[PDB]
């Protein structure tokens, strides 16, 4: 879940 | 927690 909020 | 470098890191944990 990278920089996906 | 992937981009546990900044966003998924909160600078350390996860936030920005």
């Amino acid at each position: 879940p990278p920089i996906l909020l | 927690r992937q981009i546990k470098i900044a966003f998924q890191n909160r600078r350390l944990k996860a936030k920005k």
